[PDB]
């Protein structure tokens, strides 16, 4: 799940 | 002591000759899937120059 | 997976599920269809958002050469034959006992005594020393037949 | 009650594995055979 | 000097030997790889172990068993398992083709093919043996090796041996839980023909083990290691007097000729007490006359049958721990006064009591509790006519119409012992009538 | 050390049987090329059952291909785990199929028996015990109901001892793809009734059945019917290859299922059986597994039991449980149904347990029961066959490539005197 | 001081020798080199090497051995192998060409060219040593060298050392599972000149030595390897009377005046039999009373030949290890006590036993275990005389129509002098008929 938190954060 | 200098020998000799047959066949192995290839580039090679 | 992808039904590898030390895994990676050039156009299944890291889930099982038997059935049967029993037991190359065979004698380990580890199972044996003659007939029946001592 | 519950874990990270092997097969964009004039103009 | 040759034939047989041996190495101390550790403890020059285990010198003690059955998957298991190291790997006699459920396949054609290596076997351990006390021999009445070639085995053995105590620890069916479908069949033909060769012929029922397990184990699913457990603790309880010195010691000759009256009524009931777990064991008094009183009830007897519309003709009691003869005394008293235990009437004293010293050694991951007291209660009753009973009305129900019948005729068996078997344990039905009234 | 010798035949068969090799390939922990990656011995312990060792760790099965047109060995081959059967064993004609027995009989089909059986001959006294065959074909085709009944004939002719059964999908008359199927299946049932110890009959209208119900399979294809005949087979045969608390090998479900030498005609079954969306919904226990494999939604041979009354019921459970637990439910199926079981048998649920389950699931278990329910399919195909015969239907190619009508009456004899035979004991009375 | 040497003929009498010597060296000490090791065992002195062995003065023990091999196959194996630096190399005589399964090649060809060189060998090693024991002749009966040159050796050295002990250990054909095909012939023409010079002929069969060690043993694949290693135990056991110290000493006269009843009957059996695996021992006592009545089985005489159809002449027990003489007495009481073991009526007194202080050597890779207790046991049994009747019967149904004669008759054998080896083996079968009557 580390991955898709990424782009969470980034939008 | 000298039993353990016999199994010492054996057990040399064993596996350099384990090695040695081991070696034998995949050699022969790569001999022959190395002409299975040219059999076939052979074949390639004929047909387009025919 | 394996049967019919029903999946959280139990083990997919019901023996290698409990095994203390299994065999090595490899995350290959598969050629997977077109040469090194080429356009790819993202099909409307997948996301623009990258696709799993996929290390896990690529996985096949290499065998291991233990030097018991070189996973070999033939070598396996004149061991059988020769009566050399394995060197690591039950308890030693698997966990808790897949078998329900393997429950009497799971509570052996080789490296502690079972009162030491454990103190509530200590029982006191009674048990009447032999004396002398009764020593003495017991050690003569054995070996001889026709001698008798009243 | 450890193991049950080890048995479960199990269970879930194949289903993990399970949608991980589907989205790479609904990728793969070839489609198995793949006649060879549309694998050639996929290719060029 | 006194020993005893366990012959385990049979899967059931072959488990509940393994579940056995592994509570006689604990109880005698001798580790799975069969070296007795010793380590200069409190023992002072223990010889208990020279009644089951062999001693070539080198520290390494080796069991008087012959693990016998005509199907490798089991005895490959006992091989591979944690008592690998144990047992004499001659001793671990396989068959090539499995006997199906089928007596006439485990006693003819190939049931004659290994019982001379089993005997050989036999007869190479039974001269290391000094002062042969008996034999042991554990199988199912279910069928195949445990009834056919458990019988072969014993008709060989009456012939060779002589009088020699061959003890028998069978399987009995229950009266409606089942596995197989011709168990009354092979328990109808086995019965015909260890009726004239075992000395006593124990009983153990699978549905009364479930039952109790269930009850007063306080274990919901129980499963065949915990049967062959209790089993083994049922058998050690027997034998132990052999081996532990005790305030009064009975073995397998004054046994016999306390327990069968008349030579074909020799099939005792074994049961066990306590069987409370420690989660009940912690709240108790677990006194003889309370141990006695759970000995005699219909509840624990483990043959399953009602044992209040019976006659006890003997009864052998045998205690275990810490126990005084007057407690002993008392609850033989109290229980003869009760109105419910009637004897038959040629039979005032009907008690053979056994005192011993050695508690019970409780075996970890068990289900039995641990315990400093102990009775194992031997009936022999007149309550075994409704399982013969049970038995018969199974048998001629399938034998009305040949059913299965094809099976045993092309193996080799002829008709008429169907009819042989089935007159001959009506005769010992209306045996145990006519000594009943 | 017992064995199986597999003879796989006709199209459905080879598809059914390298599925099975599919299922127990990895179940034995072997790879595709061959080579033995398992880790524990429980594996590697009864590996010659199904398998022989080649030099260089590699494990061949122990199939006989047969079939008598190219391209299903080629399917065989171009499929997973393609790359580990002998090229030597893979026996075929040249000619062809066409649904015609006298062509998988007498004919053509005749002159490749003697190579099938010199393969089997090779392959059987190339080992030691030798205790059985599984054959695998349909009661549909010319190379499956041909081939099959020929080889069933000469093996029994050869090696009349031994263990020896048949896996027989049936025909249907929905789902049937065929015309001559009552004709093959009539003309076939002749030599399954004196040749085989016991038949596994399945049905695949019942197999799509169980598709579109509690499989929820949108698009089953051909794969998951054999994929499910698979699971049945390693159900039954797991006995021999693994340890069990109560072991049951062929010659013992054998002896406690069949009473009359011709009544071995059993329904194979499966349990469980789930969906996707609801594997999570009902914990496996013996008393669900035992409900489901009694329930008539997992029996893969049609003939609902409720039309009829269950001889001996064998059930081969798989995984770690409690034997009380299994005699109870076993128990309580028979005194709760006790209208549908035969009074004249008491406890006729023969029961076997083997510790280790199949891969995926914690427990399993196979049913195969003697049902009196199984005439309604020969009922009905003789009925179809019946119908043809009358008015004389195809049958100029069976009778011009070398059969007479006198083989068509006596195969539809000996099927209704079967018929009857389940007939007699659905209504007879013990005293 | 006691010393005996030992000549090899043949490569069936090489490869014994060389499992033979191995474990000559092994259990004196000697490397494979001839030296001491390392001159860390010199602490003291004896003269237990003295008997296969002899000093050089520096470092050096020589063995006393001759090794004969025609063609030069076996014999450079030996040249160049482990043991080059032990033998003498003018010991290692080899020939040109081979005999080629050719009793009179070997015999009248080859023979002729290098028997003088070996007859200048023996004589050499005869004014080496001091007071000789005798002649230890390893061969085969088999065919070619074995054959021809081994009675060729036999008869120019028997002409020419007077009496002089000959003990000769013979491979002998199996009854059904041969190697050649004019082994008959070879085994005939070689009794009828090795029956006037040798004085005492150990039978060894091929088939006895596959089963024992297949039985026994439990390898399914055993070898030449195994059957020489088996060989050098018995004769291990038969000489560590004359190299080692023990409570009763059996030399080679001995063996010749309590083994040979009349001046013909010299054929016995030899059969070591304490003979166990490794894993199998562990679980077993071995104690004196298992050795003797191991050997006194049809099942481990190492001829194939059972003697329970025949009597026995006289029997030599050698035990080696931790074996007390009052155990070998009561062994012996047990074995003539016994039905089944049958004596002759003219021989009441049949015993003579050897008690040696050392245990068994044990060679590394070998199967046969470490064990306390070994017995040899060497018995003349009328039973040989069926092996005799098969070998006639072979040898008539090839000289019926004169097989593989012509070979012979080039070689330069006379055509009736088969007819003189068949009258010669007849009464060699009336013998042996006359006194087992
Ligand atoms: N108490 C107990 N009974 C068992 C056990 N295993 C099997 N049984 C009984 O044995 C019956 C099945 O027949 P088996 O005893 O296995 O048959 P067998 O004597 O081993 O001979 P085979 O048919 O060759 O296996 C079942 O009905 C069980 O009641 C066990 O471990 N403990
Ligand atoms: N025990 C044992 N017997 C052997 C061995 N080698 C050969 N033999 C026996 O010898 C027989 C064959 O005759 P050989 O002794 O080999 O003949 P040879 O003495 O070498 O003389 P040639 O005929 O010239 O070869 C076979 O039947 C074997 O039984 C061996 O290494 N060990
Ligand atoms: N379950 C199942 N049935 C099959 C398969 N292949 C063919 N069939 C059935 O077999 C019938 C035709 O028989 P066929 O296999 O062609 O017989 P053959 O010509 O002798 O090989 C059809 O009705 C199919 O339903 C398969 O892989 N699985
Ligand atoms: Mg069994
Ligand atoms: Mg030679």
């Amino acid at each position: 799940l580390e991955t898709y938190h990424q782009q969470t954060l980034y939008r | 002591n000298l039993s353990d200098d016999i199994a010492r020998k054996r057990a040399m000799e064993e596996e350099m000759e384990r090695v040695r047959e081991e070696l034998y066949h995949e050699e022969q192995e790569e001999t022959q899937r190395q002409k299975e290839m040219a059999e076939i580039e052979r074949q390639i090679r004929q047909r387009l120059e025919l | 997976m394996s049967f019919f992808n029903l999946t959280e039904l139990g083990y997919q590898y019901p023996i290698r599920a409990q095994v203390k030390e299994p065999n090595s895994v490899y995350s290959y990676h598969l050629a997977n269809s077109l040469p090194a050039g080429s356009y790819v156009s993202h099909r409307p299944e997948t996301a623009k958002l990258p696709p799993i890291n996929m290390h896990k889930y690529n996985k096949v099982i290499e065998p291991v050469d233990n030097p018991e038997h070189h996973g070999s059935y033939v070598k396996f049967t004149e061991r059988l034959h020769k009566h050399t029993r394995c060197a690591k037991g039950p308890n030693d190359i698997y966990r808790n006992p897949v078998t329900t065979a393997q429950l009497p004698g799971s509570w052996y380990r080789k490296e502690v005594p079972l009162k030491q580890s454990e103190p509530w199972t200590y029982v006191p044996r009674h048990v009447c020393v032999s004396s002398e003659m009764t020593k003495f007939v017991k050690e003569m029946s054995v070996t001889n037949r026709e001698f008798s001592l009243f | 009650k450890d193991e049950e519950y080890r048995e479960y874990l199990h269970g879930l990270e194949t289903e993990a594995e399970y949608q991980a092997k589907l989205k790479e097969a609904l990728a793969r964009p070839v489609i198995d055979k793949a006649h060879p004039v549309r694998r050639q103009h996929m290719s060029a | 000097m006194r020993e005893c040759i366990s012959i385990h034939v049979g899967q059931a047989g072959v488990q509940i030997g393994n579940a056995c041996w592994e509570l006689y190495c604990l109880e005698h101390g001798i580790q799975p790889d069969g070296q007795m550790p010793s380590d200069k403890t409190i023992g002072g020059g223990d010889d208990s172990f020279n009644t089951f285990f062999s001693e070539t010198g080198a520290g390494k003690h080796v069991p008087r068993a012959v693990f016998v059955d005509l199907e490798p998957t089991v005895v490959d298991e006992v091989r591979t398992g944690t008592y690998r190291q144990l047992f004499h790997p001659e001793q671990l006699i396989t068959g090539k083709e499995d006997a199906a459920n089928n007596y006439a396949r485990g006693h003819y054609t190939i049931g004659k093919e290994i019982v001379d290596l089993v005997l050989d076997r036999i007869r190479k351990l039974a001269d290391q043996c000094t002062g042969l006390q008996g034999f042991l021999i554990f199988h199912s009445f279910g069928g195949g090796t445990g009834s056919g070639f458990a019988s072969l085995l014993m008709e060989r053995l009456s012939v060779d041996y002589g009088k020699k105590s061959k003890l028998e620890f069978a399987i009995y069916p229950a009266p409606q839980i089942s596995t197989a479908v011709v168990e009354p069949y092979n328990t109808i033909l086995t019965t015909h023909t260890t009726l004239e060769h075992s000395d006593c012929a124990f009983m153990v029922d699978n549905e009364a083990i479930y039952d109790i397990c269930r009850r007063n184990l306080d274990i919901e699913r129980p499963t065949y290691t915990n049967l062959n457990r209790l089993i083994a603790q049922i058998v050690s309880s027997i034998t132990a007097s052999l081996r532990f010195d005790g305030a009064l010691n009975v073995d397998l000759t004054e046994f016999q000729t306390n327990l069968v009256p008349y030579p074909r009524i020799h099939f005792p009931l074994a049961t066990y007490a306590p069987v409370i777990s420690a989660e009940k064991a912690y709240h108790e008094q677990l006194s003889v006359a309370e141990i006695t009183n759970a000995c005699f009830e219909p509840a624990n007897q483990m043959v399953k049958c009602d044992p209040r519309h019976g006659k006890y003709m003997a009864c052998c009691m045998l205690y275990r721990g810490d126990v005084v003869p007057k407690d002993v005394n008392a609850a033989i008293a109290t229980i003869k006064t009760k109105r419910t235990i009637q004897f038959v009437d040629w039979c005032p004293t009907g008690f053979k009591v056994g005192i011993n010293y050695q508690p019970p050694t409780v075996v970890p991951g068990g289900d039995l509790a641990k315990v400093q007291r102990a009775v194992c209660m031997l009936s022999n009753t007149t309550a075994i006519a409704e399982a013969w009973a049970r038995l018969d009305h199974k048998f001629d129900l399938m034998y009305a119409k040949r059913a299965f019948v094809h099976w045993y005729v092309g193996e080799g068996m002829e008709e008429g012992e169907f009819s042989e078997a089935r007159e001959d344990l009506a005769a010992l039905e209306k045996d145990y009538e006519e000594v009943g009234v | 050390m017992r064995e199986i010798v597999h003879m796989q035949a006709g199209q459905c068969g080879n598809q059914i049987g390298a599925k099975f090799w599919e299922v127990i390939s990895d179940e034995h922990g072997i790879d595709p090329t061959g080579t033995y990656h398992g880790d524990s011995d429980l594996q590697l312990e009864r590996i010659n059952v199904y398998y022989n060792e080649a030099t260089g760790g590699k494990y061949v099965p122990r199939a006989v291909l047969v079939d008598l047109e190219p391209g299903t060995m080629d399917s065989v081959r171009s499929g997973p785990f393609g790359q580990i059967f002998r090229p030597d064993n893979f026996v075929f004609g040249q000619s062809g199929a066409g649904n015609n027995w006298a062509k998988g009989h007498y004919t053509e089909g005749a002159e490749l028996v003697d190579s099938v059986l010199d393969v089997v001959r090779k392959e059987a006294e190339s080992c030691d015990c030798l205790q059985g065959f599984q054959l695998t074909h349909s009661l549909g085709g010319g190379t499956g109901s041909g081939m099959g009944t020929l080889l069933i004939s000469k093996i029994r002719e050869e090696y009349p001892d031994r263990i020896m059964n048949t896996f027989s999908v049936v025909p249907s008359p929905k789902v049937s793809d065929t015309v001559v199927e009552p004709y093959n299946a009539t003309l076939s049932v002749h030599q399954l009734v004196e040749n085989t110890d016991e038949t596994y009959c399945i049905d695949n209208e019942a197999l799509y059945d169980i598709c579109f119900r509690t499989l929820k399979l949108t698009t089953p294809t051909y794969g998951d019917l054999n994929h499910l005949v698979s699971a049945t087979m390693s159900g039954v045969t797991t006995c021999l290859r693994f340890p069990g608390q109560l072991n049951a090998d062929l010659r013992k479900l054998a002896v406690n299922m069949v009473p009359f030498p011709r009544l071995h005609f059993f329904m194979p079954g499966f349990a469980p059986l789930t969906s996707r969306g609801s594997q999570q919904y009902r914990a496996l226990t013996v008393p669900e597994l035992t409900q489901q494999m009694f329930d008539a939604k997992n029996m893969m041979a049609a003939c609902d039991p409720r039309h009829g009354r269950y001889l001996t019921v064998a059930a081969i459970f798989r995984g770690r449980m409690s034997m009380k637990e299994v005699d109870e439910q076993m128990l309580n199926v028979q005194n709760k149904n006790s209208s549908y079981f035969v009074e004249w048998i008491p406890n006729n649920v023969k029961t076997a347990v083997c510790d280790i389950p199949p891969r995926g699931l914690k427990m399993s278990a196979t049913f195969i029961g003697n049902s009196t329910a199984i005439q309604e399919l020969f009922k009905r195909i003789s009925e179809q066959f019946t119908a043809m015969f009358r008015r004389k239907a195809f049958l100029h190619w069976y009778t011009g490539e070398g059969m007479d009508e006198m083989e068509f009456t006596e195969a539809e004899s000996n099927m209704n005197d079967l018929v009857s035979e389940y007939q007699q004991y659905q209504d007879a009375t013990a005293e």
